[PDB]
C-alpha cells in the first residue's frame, strides 16, 4: 500500500499542527497530531495518529513522528495523509479518530503541495 | 555502488524547497524537490525508500541530512540515481530518481565527488 | 515582496493614527535576527519586522491567545512594503561576505519567518487594512474578523527593497548566542513589544511574552534523535 | 494498556516541564521530568519518570523522552499522563516519585487539551 | 547501580559543559563533556565520560550522550551525577579522567537542582 | 585502538566549512571538509563511513557530533586515521582519512587527546 494511493488514502492540504499528543497503547508507541487550517476556516480539525506496533502502517511511524513534529514546532503549512477506518479500539478511537497518520508534506505557497495528489 | 559513480546525476547550487514523507510498501520513503538557489530551471525531485533498491543503508543519514538541508535552506548538491522507482503511480507522483547523495554547496565550490 | 503583514494589540483607531515606530537604534542584523536587540533583550531595535506570510501572522495570534496570560484583542495589520522593507537574507549574505557569521540556527529561524524589515518607522499611509483575530474559545482557533479599511491608504504600488539594508553595523565575531523564539518558533521580534508600544503617553499594557531559546528547538527539528 | 485509561492513567493538564533529569537505574536508561503549573499557581509539582528496560510503559520511553525534552525546551503548556504507583525502587521513589510518565499532549489554552481525559 | 546512589556517584551542580569531545576507544563510541562551575572560570572542571560499550553504565550512553548535547547547545546550569575510577585505560584517563558520566540533571534558578542528592 | 593514539592525526582550530553523505559499498558515509579559521589554507577532509574500518562503532556519534558542528560553526579539533580507505576513486573524490575524532575547541586550548 502506498501514502499517495488517493483512493483509500484521504489529505488535507494547507493545514497546520496546531496540538500533538504522544502515548503508549496496548505496548505500542503512538502519537496523534490535530490539524486545523492556519485561518479559521473549516472550523473542524483533522485528528489523525500513528502507532508503532500496529497497523500496516507502522513502518513508516518513526520518520512520521519526526517530521510531525517538524510541523508541529514551526506550524508550517502542511498536507496531511491520512488512512480513514485503521484504529479499532474503542476508547481510542472515541478519544482521538479511526484516522491513521500515513503521509505528511510541506505546503509552500497557499496553492500548490507537494507529494502525490488527486487527479 | 557509490554516490560519485558514474551513473549517478548530481545538481549543484539547489536548495530542498518542498518535503514529503510517506510509506510505500512496506517502507517509509522521503521525496525532496529542490529547486535552484540561484532561482532557475525545473526542479529535481529524488525520493529515498527506507526497505527499498540498494540504497537501503543510506536512508537514514539521507533523510536526516535531507532534513537539515531543507530546515536551514543550505545550498546544496544533490545526487540521484535516475530510474530506481519502478512504479507508475509513484513515478507520476514524484519522481523515479533515488536521492542517493547530499554535500555542501559554497558560493564557489560544492563539496562531494564530481563527474 | 509586497504587502508584509504585523500582528498588533492596538485598536485600528490607534494604529491608523500612528502606525509603528521604531523600538530605538540597534541597528544590527545578528542581534535583531536573534532577538536580542528586540523586546525579549536589549529592545532598542532599528527595525519593525514584519512578515509577508499570513500563516505567521497566524501563528502569532495562537500563541498570544494560547498563553492564556494574555487579554484583549489582536489585529493583523496589511502593510504595503515600500523601499524602506528589506528582506534578511540579502543582508545576512552581504555580512557572511563581510567576515560575519551565520550558525544554521539563524539560516533555519529567518527561512522560518519570512521576515521582511522596515529600517524606518511604518507610517499609517502603508497600512491597508485592519483584520481582527477572533479567538472563540469553543474550538480554540483564530478567526480572521472584521475588516477594518484605512482612509488614509496611499495605494503607492511599491515593492520591498531587494537589496542590502543600508549602513548595516559591522559583523561581530560569533559567540553562538541564545535565539529568542516564543509560540512555535515565532522569533521574538515578531511579539507585541518589539515594536514601541507608547501612543502619546498611551502605552498599552498588555502580556510580556516568555520567550525560550530557539536553539535546541532548532536542533531537535534538525536531528530527529 | 492505555495513556488514555483515565480508570487508571492521571493527568494534570496545562503543566510546564521545569526539570529535566536523566540517568540509569538497575541496568536501563531513565529520565524524570518536574512539571509545575503553566499559570505559575500554587501547586506541588508532578515528578513522573519514565525507565527504559522496566514497567509495561518501556516502548514509548524513546518517544516520551525526545517528546519531554521538546515540552522542556520551549516550555509548551502540556497535559502530562503518569500512572501512579509503579517504581519500587525506595530510594528512586523517595527521590522522585512512584509514578510512570506514559505520555504527553500539548495544552492550547483554557482546560482544552489535546489527547484522552475524563468525561 | 542507579545515578542516584550518592554514596557511591558524585555530582556537581550548577555546571555548564563547556567542552565537548567525541570518538571511539576498543571498540566503543564515547564521549567525554568537561563542565565548570557556571558562574564563570569557579572550581576545577569535572570531566566525565561515557563509553557505549564499556562499563555497568553502557546501557544509559545514548540517552546521556542526547541530553549532553541539549545541554552543550542551551549552555544552561546543570548537575553532572559522575561514577569515580570507572575507567582504567592509563591513556585515556591522563588524558579525559577515571570519571564516568552518568546522570545529567537541568539546574533551574541560583540555587536548587533536580535530581537524586546528597542528605 | 583509541582516537587519542598515536596514529591518529589531529587538527585543532578547525571549523567544518562542507558536509557530504552518501552511501559507498552498502556503507552509509559522510565527509567533512574543515579550514582554518581566517582561512590558514589547505583544508582537511575526512571521512566515516557506517560498515567499514575499525572505526564503524563511533560512526553514529561522530556524524551527529560533525553535523552539531556544521550547524554551529564553533571552532573544533578533528582527529583522523590517514590510509584508511583505499578505494582510488573516493580517495581524489574527498580523501582518505578516516574521521575518528572530534572535539570542542575553546580558544585558550582545546578539549581531547593531544601529543
Amino acid at each position: 500500500e502506498w501514502t499517495g494511493d488517493y483512493e483509500n488514502i484521504g489529505y488535507f492540504s494547507h493545514e497546520v499542527i496546531s496540538e500533538f499528543h504522544v502515548g503508549q497503547i496496548d505496548g505500542g508507541a503512538y502519537f496523534c497530531i490535530k490539524a486545523v487550517k492556519a485561518d479559521g476556516s473549516r472550523s473542524t480539525p483533522l485528528i489523525a495518529c500513528s502507532v508503532s506496533n500496529e497497523s500496516v502502517w507502522a513502518p513508516s511511524f518513526k520518520v512520521l513522528l519526526e517530521q510531525a513534529r517538524y510541523f508541529y514546532v514551526t506550524e508550517q503549512s502542511v498536507r496531511i495523509y491520512y488512512d480513514h477506518n485503521v484504529w479499532t479500539n474503542q476508547p481510542f478511537v472515541n478519544t482521538f479518530s479511526t484516522n491513521a497518520l500515513v503521509g505528511l508534506s510541506s505546503c509552500s505557497a497557499a496553492t500548490d503541495c507537494f507529494g502525490p495528489g488527486k487527479p | 555502488e557509490w554516490t560519485g559513480d558514474s551513473s549517478i546525476n548530481y545538481y549543484s547550487d539547489e536548495v530542498i524547497s518542498d518535503f514529503h514523507v510517506g510509506q510505500f510498501n512496506r517502507s517509509a520513503y522521503f521525496c525532496i524537490k529542490t529547486v535552484k538557489k540561484s532561482g532557475e530551471g525545473t526542479p529535481i525531485i529524488a525520493c529515498a525508500l527506507s526497505h527499498d533498491s540498494k540504497w537501503i543503508p543510506s536512508f537514514n543519514i539521507m533523510l536526516e541530512q535531507a532534513r537539515n538541508f531543507y530546515i536551514t535552506g543550505h545550498s546544496i548538491r544533490v545526487y540521484v540515481q535516475p530510474n530506481v522507482w519502478s512504479n507508475k503511480s509513484f513515478i507520476e507522483a514524484l519522481s523515479s530518481n533515488a536521492l542517493v547523495g547530499l554535500s555542501s554547496c559554497s558560493t564557489s565550490e560544492c563539496f562531494g565527488p564530481v563527474k | 515582496i509586497d504587502f508584509v503583514y504585523r500582528v498588533d494589540p492596538n485598536p485600528p483607531d490607534v494604529i491608523f493614527r500612528d502606525g509603528f515606530s521604531l523600538l530605538g537604534y540597534n541597528r544590527d542584523l545578528q542581534q535583531l535576527i536573534s532577538g536580542r536587540s528586540c523586546a525579549g533583550g536589549s529592545s532598542d531595535s532599528r527595525y519593525i519586522v514584519t512578515t509577508s506570510d499570513i500563516n505567521k501572522t497566524y501563528a502569532i495570534a495562537r500563541a498570544y491567545y494560547s498563553h492564556s496570560k494574555f487579554k484583549g484583542n489582536l489585529y493583523r495589520y496589511k502593510i504595503r512594503a515600500d523601499n524602506n522593507f528589506y528582506s534578511l537574507t540579502p543582508s545576512v549574505n552581504y555580512l557572511e561576505s563581510q567576515g560575519g557569521h551565520f550558525n544554521a540556527y539563524e539560516k533555519s529561524m529567518i527561512r522560518l519567518q519570512s521576515e521582511y524589515v522596515s529600517t524606518l518607522s511604518i507610517l499609517p499611509e502603508n497600512i491597508q487594512k485592519a483584520v481582527a483575530l477572533v479567538y472563540d474559545s469553543s474550538t480554540g482557533q483564530i478567526k480572521d474578523g472584521t475588516s477594518t479599511i484605512n482612509t488614509d491608504y496611499v495605494s503607492i504600488s511599491s515593492v520591498s527593497n531587494p537589496g542590502v539594508i543600508p549602513f548595516l553595523p559591522e559583523p561581530q565575531a560569533n559567540t553562538q548566542q541564545r535565539i529568542d523564539a516564543f509560540g512555535s518558533l515565532i522569533s521574538s521580534c515578531f511579539s507585541i513589544y518589539s515594536v514601541c508600544q507608547t501612543h502619546r503617553g498611551q502605552k498599552t499594557e498588555v502580556y510580556k511574552m516568555p520567550f525560550y531559546d530557539a536553539r535546541p528547538v532548532i536542533q531537535f527539528i534538525i536531528s530527529g534523535n
